[PDB]
């Protein structure tokens, strides 16, 4: 039992939105969606079946990914400390839709998998509260 | 000096190759290559580009790697519930930066994958 809309699984949830924001704009989006909402966890095997029942039964109608709410929360472009000669990597030029740092899913992996993609995507999402 | 095989700038020697490797083959190959080969660090613009004058004039056009690899795997990665990263489902394992011959910027593809690659050690 939820609001009207929203689906139940374990206890929580779900709303799959057909809204193309950005991955920070589809978070902040959520919470004022519902009490303690954000964009879907999927801390579960269970829990990731049944979100991609969900975003395939509902978004699957203009290509795309589905944001989830799994995100490097700092600033780096990149993590890895050093190159292989064993020094500091100090100097950049990356293209910016090439540091892959939020995560989604996709119909071309059944919506089970996680794709690294650019946070400036605008893709629909699925939250949970 | 640089072995004649090898193209010299700043006191170091690059050489490009064309042999598609994974990653670590690739920065395995290349110890291999000369007391001191690893894959190529970038280690500012200037000698970026140089690389890229020089994977392009040979080659001509075609992806090379790079000494960077397990690049995002060590970030903090938590949900936005604040909760901490357990289950997994990534589709990919981990990613590799690399470049190519039309411009010197850095692109990232999975490591496991193949590409063409510079090697360099220096004096
Ligand atoms: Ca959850
Ligand atoms: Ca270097």
């Amino acid at each position: 039992d939820c609001p009207s809309g929203w689906s139940s699984y374990e206890g929580h949830c779900y709303k799959p939105f057909k809204l193309y924001k950005t991955w920070d704009d589809a978070e902040r989006f959520c919470t004022e969606q519902a009490k303690g909402g954000h964009l879907v966890s999927i801390e579960s095997a269970g829990e990731a079946d049944f979100v991609a029942q969900l975003v395939t039964e509902n978004i699957q109608n203009t290509k795309s990914y589905v944001w989830i709410g799994l995100r490097v929360q700092g600033k780096e472009k990149q993590c890895s400390s050093e190159w292989s000669d064993g020094s500091s990597v100090s100097y950049e030029n990356w293209i910016e839709a090439e540091s892959k740092t939020c995560l989604g899913l996709e119909k071309e992996t059944g919506f089970r998998k996680w794709v690294n993609i650019y946070c400036g995507q605008q893709n629909p999402f699925v939250c949970e509260a | 000096d640089c072995p004649s095989d090898w193209s010299s700038y700043e006191g170091h020697c690059y050489k490009p190759f064309s042999e598609p490797k994974n990653w670590a083959d690739a920065e395995n190959f290349c110890t291999q290559q000369h007391a001191g080969g690893h894959l190529v660090s970038f280690q500012s613009s200037e000698e970026a580009d140089f690389v890229v004058k020089l994977a392009f004039q040979t080659f001509g056009h075609s992806i090379f790697w790079m000494g960077l690899s397990n690049v995002w795997n060590q970030c903090n990665w938590q949900w936005s519930n604040a909760a901490m990263l357990r289950y997994k489902a990534w589709a990919e394992e981990s990613y590799c930066v690399y470049f190519k011959s039309t411009n010197n910027k850095w692109r990232s593809r999975a490591c496991r994958m193949m590409a063409q690659f510079v090697c360099e050690f220096q004096a």
